[PDB]
């Protein structure tokens, strides 16, 4: 056989740490990871305690699922160089304030980063579970202070109707890959935790329309 | 670290005892845990072997179907049954640590044994010395023979020096040639090549002072050295 | 505001700017004197025999 | 002073720029011309290290030139043996996030560190028989992009902070801190006497340390993009460097300027680490388009490929005796060529 | 018993090459993702698609070298060896099925417990489960080892029906679940059906493909037990075998290549 009596008891050394890495790798496969974004202002913090320095990982077990939530509002680097390092996430939360078309340069930048990783190289299979937060905020600041302040050209109501839908027009409209990417948007609703409820059911989705995928049955 | 083992005492011939030893101080998940008898004023003598994850036991010939090792890495315990005792099998039964990697230390640390008194092919490791007087500040050589090439191809010769000082259990000095164990004093060194090993000391201490067992780690059952007394 | 920083980027080229530099071809040539004569102990260059490497199988 | 910085220092860095030029009387392709090619190098995939499950994204050799550590984006940090390719530890990290690991040069320590800020050294030749964190070393603001020991008691660190930053690892103090950096570093190297090293940033600049000093002593720019990898050349008087543009520089520690570069149209994708050879003839490159160029160092002819990945080559390094050259990539497989 | 169109005698033999022109472009294009390999191509469901890219290629050639056989031109036959080159049409029609049983038995977990998947199908298996097709393919092969159309037995003449019927039962609950489930979902989605129409369009044309398949010749290949034999009804029987020739093209077209997976790599 060529190996000593040390050569084989160190192959059975390396074959159970084989089985321990092909079995750490099982029990991480069944945690649904998912990248947190967005102008970090009010949303990202409430969202993360919404559902209970460098990185920020975030458990919740929903309903038989274990999610693992990324958050990298902490990191502040180029973000181009570890941006690749999520790769692979099943979704991207990427929080947006509502209550920041008046605050007009912040709802206008938050909407220069949601362009900028939904049309990334690394995330063009990669959908994004889109949070609009504060629609209570957005209830009486439009009450006072109108929309078309952030939005020269919005031609319409402003009576939340098309107003709160006018946004959620104009990020959807942001995604350059309609057809490899789904944007899923909500409006948090912060009176019940079904926030989690509609991560749960646009994972579902995702992970669904990913293995029809991986099975070629598209 | 440490290898607490108890069980055993008398017992009359036929009869059945469990030793066990109670590891404490160390991943005892990752070694592989040896048996080693020593018979009453005679040598080392490997009994059994149990790999880490128990996906491999080796026994001596003597203990081929008598003697079943088996562990228990939840509880830290290495166990040790035995079948129809012969008087042969008399003997402190020391558990030994053993972990094998790229650069370890197999046998590094020994239990300090339970005695077990009861009622009434191989590579031969030759070192025909024994009670080699020398006072302390001396410079000693100790040489043990080999029936085979210890030389393995891979470059490894595998020959292990220890050390029994008197009531002790004993020391890993030197792994599988001049490699000198943690925790040893570097005056000694172990030179060799083939089938001829030597223990070179270079100033005896008044510690220094003990059996001198090699042992052949090269193919199972692993075999020891007569004794080489160290009297001053 | 920021002249403290500016006055330490001039501190960092008053540095960078009187090392003693030696010309090119005496530096260029005194590589090839490297690569030349370590050309013999690299086993990537001058590919060695099967029996050297350790990688052999 | 024109907002107090052109007054001299936009016109020292013309005293600077006209110094360089009166000390280039003939480049390096020109002198070293007229020297044999190493002729086509067909280097064979000897080992395929398997066991990784996500991307590798840093790779390290021992000094023994047989174990070496790799760093997964599984929160997993592997010890191989490249001879015979078994297992020695597999290490788990509290962080997954890993952009890089090093191999202690007394073989008794490993680090790593990412995107947790923090660079954790693991004891491997512990009592217990496990792999302990040994040290935790924490206080950089940015991302650990690549960490290096000087010793089993030094190491020195970079960060996507803008900033190097020795350290003492028995405290957990960094002694000095190297703040020269306008954007990310993202690999240092130490020159084979640990007495100097340089750091690459996304700046477009490289710049020689000093260890002991602390002070930035030279500095380099001749790229037009982030330079991804820093290796010195084994004299320790010129280092290459490879950045997102495609190409690679070699540049000159006494003459104080970039001897060559090492271009190719084909190639357009970012370099994400360089080596050199034993004796320094070689240099090798790890490109973003999957694949291991290998340039002639002295002259810039790429005299061979290293075509056997199917993903990204994120870090590659020569084994310290010069016989293999390992290279990870983000499939997840350490590929030993020879 | 070969038996055939007197009036046009010449007229059927001919058509044994014109029938074998294609499955030589398409099918054999089809593994060449192996070549194109790093794609990446290589998963536990593209290896199954290549079982039956392979046995759709050796039954294509199996099966036309005997329609240049057909038991009275070409070395008529004989009643021991001939069965080899019938265990050569099992070996393909039986890896057919096992192919594309397990492609449906991978797309069936996919969308039923879709967290569930890719710690079912992996690596080791899928090539266990692989070549099981490929070795019971085999041992259903043979039975004299261990009497109307060809020359072999009736009563394990059904018998073949008890394994290629009941694999075209769950190839058919399958689909028709992923449809359903598929349903369930998408709806609920919308209920807080888009993507069961991307996919109706492709799991009813699979369907369709197979029944047309293995529905006429099945029936006529059953008609022998639940009728009596005649050479009236065996007249089209050789040409109603065609149609297993006909699917040897819309396999590998549609498991591979109308699915926009194969679509990327050209
Ligand atoms: C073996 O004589 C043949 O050459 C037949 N060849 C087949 O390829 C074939 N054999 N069967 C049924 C079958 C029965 C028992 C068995 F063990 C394996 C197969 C078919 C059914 C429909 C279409 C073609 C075939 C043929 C007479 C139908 C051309």
């Amino acid at each position: 056989c060529t190996l000593s009596a040390e050569d084989k008891a160190a192959v059975e050394r390396s074959k159970m740490i084989d089985r321990n890495l092909r079995e750490d790798g099982e029990k991480a496969a069944r945690e649904v990871k998912l990248l947190l974004l967005g102008a970090g202002e009010s949303g990202k913090s409430t969202i993360v305690k919404q559902m209970k320095t460098g990185i920020v990982e975030t458990h919740f077990t929903f309903k038989d699922l274990h999610f693992k939530m990324f958050d990298v509002g902490g990191q502040r680097s180029e973000r181009k160089k570890w941006i690749h390092c999520f790769e692979g996430v099943t979704a991207i939360i990427f929080c947006v304030a509502l209550s920041d078309y008046d605050l007009m340069n912040r709802m206008h930048e938050s909407m220069k980063l949601f362009d900028s990783i939904c049309n990334n190289k690394w995330f063009t299979d990669t959908s994004i579970i889109l949070f609009l937060n504060k629609k209570d905020l957005f209830e009486e600041k439009i009450k006072k202070s109108p929309l078309t302040i952030c939005y020269p050209e919005y031609a319409g109501s402003n009576t939340y109707e098309e107003a709160a839908a006018y946004i959620q027009c104009q990020f959807e409209d942001l995604n350059k890959r309609k057809d490899t990417k789904e944007i899923y948007t909500h409006f948090t609703c912060a009176t019940d935790t079904k926030n989690v409820q509609f991560v749960f059911d646009a994972v579902t989705d995702v992970i669904i329309k990913n293995n029809l995928k991986d099975c070629g049955l598209f | 670290v440490q290898l607490v083992e108890s069980g055993g005492g008398l017992v009359q011939p036929g009869g059945s005892r469990k030793l066990s030893c109670s590891a404490s101080g160390f991943a005892f998940s990752s070694f592989g845990m040896h048996w080693v008898r020593q018979a009453p004023e005679k040598g080392l003598e490997w009994v059994a072997y149990i790999s880490s994850g128990s996906g491999t036991i080796y026994y001596a010939d003597t203990v081929k179907g008598r003697f079943t090792i088996s562990r228990d890495d939840p509880k830290n315990t290495l166990f040790l049954q035995m079948t129809s005792l012969r008087s042969e099998d008399t003997a402190m039964y020391y558990c030994v640590r053993s972990i094998y990697y790229y650069g370890s230390s197999p046998f590094d640390f020994w239990g300090q044994g339970t005695t077990l008194t009861v009622s009434s092919s191989d590579i031969v490791m030759t070192q025909a010395t024994s009670s080699v007087p020398v006072t302390p500040g001396e410079s000693v050589s100790i040489s043990c023979r080999s029936s085979k090439s210890l030389l393995h191809s891979n470059g490894n010769t595998y020959l292990y020096w220890f050390l029994q000082r008197p009531g002790q259990s004993p020391q890993l000095l030197i792994y599988r040639m001049s490699n000198l164990a943690s925790g040893v004093p570097d005056r000694f060194s172990g030179s060799g090549s083939g089938t001829a090993f030597t223990l070179t000391i270079s100033r005896l201490e008044a510690e220094d002072v003990g059996v001198y067992y090699c042992m052949q780690h090269l193919e199972y059952p692993l075999t020891f050295g007569a004794g080489t007394k160290l009297e001053l | 505001a920021s002249i403290a920083q500016a006055r330490k980027l001039v501190e960092q080229l008053k540095m960078e700017a009187n090392i003693d530099r030696i010309k090119v071809s005496k530096a260029a040539a005194d590589l090839m004197a490297y690569c030349e004569a370590h050309a013999k102990e690299d086993p990537l260059l001058t590919p060695v025999p099967a029996s050297e490497n350790p990688f052999r199988e | 002073e024109l907002d107090q910085l052109r007054q001299e220092a936009e016109q020292l860095k013309n005293q600077i720029r006209d110094a360089r030029k009166a000390c280039a009387d003939a480049t390096l392709s020109q002198i070293t011309n007229n020297i044999d090619p190493v002729g086509r190098i067909q280097m064979r995939t000897r080992r395929t290290l398997r066991g990784h499950l996500a991307k590798i994204y840093a790779m390290h050799w021992g000094t023994d030139s047989r174990l070496l550590v790799s760093a997964s984006q599984d929160g997993k940090l592997i010890i191989w043996d490249s001879y015979t390719t078994n297992k020695v530890h597999a290490i788990p990290l509290r962080s997954s996030w890993v952009m890089t690991c090093a191999y202690a040069p007394s073989g008794n320590y490993v680090a790593c560190g990412g995107l947790d800020n923090i660079c954790s050294i693991y004891n491997l030749k512990t009592r217990e028989g496990n792999v302990r964190v040994s040290r935790e070393l924490a206080g950089h603001t940015g991302y650990l992009s690549c960490c290096r020991f000087l010793d089993d008691n030094q190491i020195v660190t970079s960060s996507g902070d803008t900033t190097c930053a020795l350290w003492d690892i028995e405290t957990g103090q960094q002694t000095t801190t190297f703040t020269g950096h306008t954007g990310d570093v993202m690999s240092l190297s130490l020159a084979p006497d640990t007495r100097l090293f340089v750091s690459g940033a996304c700046d477009a600049s490289a710049k020689l340390w000093d260890v002991r000093e602390g002070m930035c002593r030279q500095t380099f720019t001749g790229h037009e993009s982030d330079i991804n990898a820093i290796c010195f050349f084994p004299n320790g008087n010129a280092f290459a460097t490879g950045s997102d543009d495609a190409t690679c520089r070699l540049f000159d520690l006494r003459a104080d300027q970039e001897l060559m570069t090492y271009s190719h149209d084909n190639i357009i994708c970012g370099i994400t680490s360089v080596s050199f050879s034993k004796s320094g003839r070689l240099l090798l490159a790890g490109y973003d388009d999957f694949n291991c160029n290998v340039w002639d160092a002295l002259k810039a002819d790429r005299a061979g490929v290293l075509a056997g990945h199917d993903n990204r080559v994120s870090c590659l390094g020569v084994t310290d005796d010069g016989m293999a050259v390992a290279t990870g990539s983000w499939d997840s497989f350490l590929k030993i060529w020879n | 018993f070969m038996v055939l169109n007197p009036s046009q005698q010449l007229a059927i033999a001919v058509l044994s090459l014109t029938l074998g022109t294609f499955t030589v472009l398409e099918n054999l294009l089809v593994l060449c993702v192996i070549l194109h390999s790093r794609s990446l191509r290589c998963r536990p469901s593209y290896h199954f698609i290549g079982s039956l890219a392979v046995a759709d290629l050796l039954g294509s050639v199996i099966f036309v070298y005997s329609f240049i056989d057909f038991h009275v031109f070409h070395r008529k036959d004989s009643r021991n060896v001939f069965l080899f080159k019938l265990g050569g049409v099992t070996a393909s029609f039986t890896a057919s099925v096992g192919s594309l049983f397990l492609t449906a038995i991978d797309r069936y977990i996919s969308i039923h417990r879709p967290l569930a998947y890719k710690r079912i199908v992996t690596r080791p298996k899928a090539v266990v489960a692989f070549c099981l097709m490929w070795t019971i393919a085999i041992v259903i092969a043979v039975l004299p080892l261990l009497d109307i159309f060809p020359h072999i037995d009736e009563t394990y003449l059904m018998f073949w029906i008890g394994v290629t019927s009941v694999l075209l039962l769950f190839i058919v609950y399958a689909y028709m679940y992923i449809l359903w489930k598929a349903h369930s979902h998408a709806v609920r989605m919308i209920q807080r059906a888009r993507m069961d129409i991307r996919l109706a369009k492709t799991l009813v044309l699979i369907l369709v493909v197979l029944i047309i398949c293995w529905g006429p010749l099945l029936a006529i290949m059953v008609y022998d037990v639940f009728g009596k034999m005649n050479k009236l009804i065996k007249t089209v029987f050789a040409f109603c075998s065609m149609l297993c020739l006909l699917n040897s093209t819309v396999n590998p077209i549609i498991y591979a290549l109308r699915s926009k997976d194969l679509r990327h790599a050209f």
